[PDB]
Parts: structure tokens; sequence; C-alpha cells
């Protein structure tokens, strides 16, 4: 009894051991990470609602407009609305 | 005797109650060291890309940068497009549906025998005459 | 409204496209602000019914 | 002796159970998991720090990430210049969309 459960013991120690040198320096590092990470994302969401470099940048001054105009057209049940199209055509045939 | 008896009925039930509650602690010898290894990889893996997000978020958010850009005014866009067109039809089907139903009352057909009626005058007559035919039979 | 041709050297200037497009919308939010001030909802679960 | 021998499985058995958690091969997979998908997330936003730098701030050299965004966006926008009028009259339908469902009911 005695060496059968020593030997399950030691067998534990040494999983215990591998995890704990992988997983400290994970827990150390989190808390900022996970604000860096959270600022960062509601960051982005709060976005969403010649020389061929000099291209790029007159066309991003456009498309801002872009963005800008039709996040004002759209209305709150925009993507619902779209959805509805083929029920409606159900409707009429099966009548 | 009497005592070692009881002791073994006593040892051998309570084996039964724990191997019961082990049943997902038994199942296949997957090679344990196998899995540690694989999860240090991704340990490591993740602690390297946290740090190198913490970095690139203190430096540049705390390649030209048009990939996002472009992506929003297509979904933006292409909704807007799906949004008009459901209205449009709705408006469309509501009227036909009107006009096929007020053509069924209207319309006047040869429906049984030398006089021309509507479908709803023609079951009413048919309606009236099994009426008729029923009050015959319950003055019996 | 400095708007270059739509065609230039015979191909599309993709800038000149998005600025048409972007008074498009501008026509198309001025319409939704007169008949669809409080955007119009097409009940999908009545139509469904 | 019997009793002995059952003992000693009862004992291991509590043992295995109450380290399962951090010792199991069933657990420690779904631990990997979690951690795998985090990873590639990571992975992906690194590789867009520019586009998403200019966004926050406000062949042609675009991130591959973003190329089919790029490539339809323009059938998109005539598509949608042509339609203009069709969409326009539409709009002015929706004053109409409450008359024309009671009378579809009815």
């Amino acid at each position: 009894r005695d060496l059968t459960l020593l030997q399950r013991e030691e067998r534990l120690r040494d999983l215990i051991e591998k995890q704990d040198e992988v997983l400290t320096p994970v827990v150390t590092s989190k808390d900022p990470f996970k604000d860096n990470y959270t600022t960062f994302a509601t960051a982005l969401d709060s976005t969403r609602h010649g020389n061929r470099h000099r291209y790029l940048e007159e066309l991003q001054k456009h498309l801002a407009i872009t963005k800008s105009l039709l996040e004002e057209i759209m209305p709150s049940h925009a993507s619902e609305n779209a959805e509805s199209f083929d029920t409606i055509k159900d409707l009429e045939n099966i009548v | 005797m009497s005592n070692s008896v009881e002791a073994l009925l006593e040892i051998s039930s309570s084996l039964k109650a724990l191997k019961e509650e082990c049943v997902d602690l038994c199942s296949s010898v997957t090679d344990g060291d196998k899995v540690i290894q694989s999860l240090r990889l991704a340990l490591t893996d993740f602690h390297q890309l946290t740090i190198a997000f913490n970095q690139i978020y203190a430096n540049e958010f705390q390649m030209s940068p048009m990939g996002p850009f472009f992506q929003f005014v297509h979904q933006s866009l292409s909704t807007c497009f799906k949004e008009l067109e459901s209205i449009a039809q709705f408006t469309e089907t509501s009227e036909n549906i009107v006009d096929v139903v007020r053509e069924r009352h209207q319309s006047k057909e040869k429906w049984a025998g030398s006089t021309i009626s509507t479908l709803c005058e023609k079951m009413k007559e048919l309606r009236q005459s099994y009426e008729a035919f029923q009050q015959s039979s319950l003055q019996d | 409204l400095q708007m270059d041709n739509v065609y230039e050297a015979g191909k599309v200037n993709l800038i000149t496209v998005v600025q048409l497009l972007n008074e498009a919308l501008k026509l198309v939010s001025g319409e939704r602000s007169l008949y669809d001030c409080k955007g119009v909802r097409l009940d999908l679960q009545y139509l469904h019914g | 002796a019997e009793i002995n021998q059952k003992s000693l499985e009862l004992e291991l058995l509590r043992l295995e159970k109450e380290t399962a958690d951090i010792t199991h091969p069933l657990y420690l997979g779904q631990k990997h998991q979690a951690l795998q998908a985090m990873n590639s997330h990571l992975e992906a936003v690194l590789r867009e720090k520019r586009s998403l730098r200019q966004r926050l701030a406000q062949n042609l050299p675009i991130e591959a990430s973003y190329h089919r965004f790029t490539a339809e966006l323009l059938p998109l926008a005539v598509n949608f210049i042509e339609k203009l009028e069709i969409y326009i009259k539409t709009i002015q339908t929706i004053p109409k969309i409450p008359d024309c469902a009671s009378n579809m009911d009815n």
C-alpha cells in the first residue's frame, strides 16, 4: 500500500511542476493585456456605425465620406428588412 | 467473523459508488505527455503574442492603413441594396393579392345549368337548395 | 464639386466613381429623411405567420 | 486480505479524482483549444496593424486580407448609382406600407 501511493504522488508532482513553469509568465502579463485589448476593441467598434500612396490617401478621403453617409442613411433594422424579401415572395405564390 | 464480513460489504459498496462518479476519468490513456507538450507551446505563443500586442498598442494604437475602409463600405452598401429591394417587393405583393381576390369575387361563369353566375352566388343558391331540402325532411 | 472625368485615358477613375457614389448617397439620405424618419420596419414574424 | 485490496483501490481512485482538473488529458485538452483560438486571433490583429491604425486615426499596396473588399467595391458602387431612381421611388412608397398591409389582410 505505501509503495503504491508513493508512486502515484510522484507522478502527480512531476505533472504539476511542468505546468507551473509555463503558466507563471502568462498570469503575470494578463491584466495589462486585457485592459489594452478592451480599450482597443471599443475604439475600433465606434468607427463601424501620381504616386500610388498618394492615390490611396486621396481615395481614403472620399471613402471616409462614404462611410459617414452610409452610417447616417442606414436604419437600425436595415438588416432585418433585407431578410424579409424571400418570405414576401412565398406568400404571393401560395395565394 | 461476523465483523469482518460486515466490513467487506461496506468497503465494496463505497468503491462501487466512487467508480460511478469517475466514469469520465476512466477513458483512453492518450499519452498525457503529448498533451502537456502541446499546451506548453500554446501558452508560450500566447504569452509572446500578448506581449507583441501590448507593444503595438502602446506604440501605434493608444502596408497602407486602407483595408478596413474598403470592408466597411462594401458590407454597408450591400445591406442597403437588399433592404430597399425588400420594401419594394412588399408593396408589389400586397397589391397583387388584392387584385386576385377581387377578380375571383366579381368573375361570372357558367358553373351548372343554363344560368351565368359568380362563384358566391352559385354557392349561395346551392346552400339554399339544401337548406330547403333539410327543412322539408324535419317537418316529416 | 471639383470631380474629374469618370473615364480618364480610356480607364475608370475609381475616385470619381466614389465621389458619384457619395452624391447618390446624399440624395438617398435626403429622401430617407423626408419619407422614412423613423425607419420602416417590415415585421418578418408577421409575414411568416 | 480482501478488504485490504479493496481499500487500496478506493484510496487510489480518490486520489485520481481530486487531481483530475489539472492532470487528466481531457481537461487539459480543453484548455489547449481555448488558448489556440486566441492565438490565431492575435496573429490576425498584428498582421492588419496598419489598416487598423488608419481607421482609428480617421500593384496597389493593400494588405492581402482586404483584397476582396477592395476588388468588389467598384461593381457595387456602379450598381448603386445606376439604380438610384428606383431606390428613391421605393423610399417614397414607405409611408403607404401600413395601408398596403391592411388591404392585403382584408
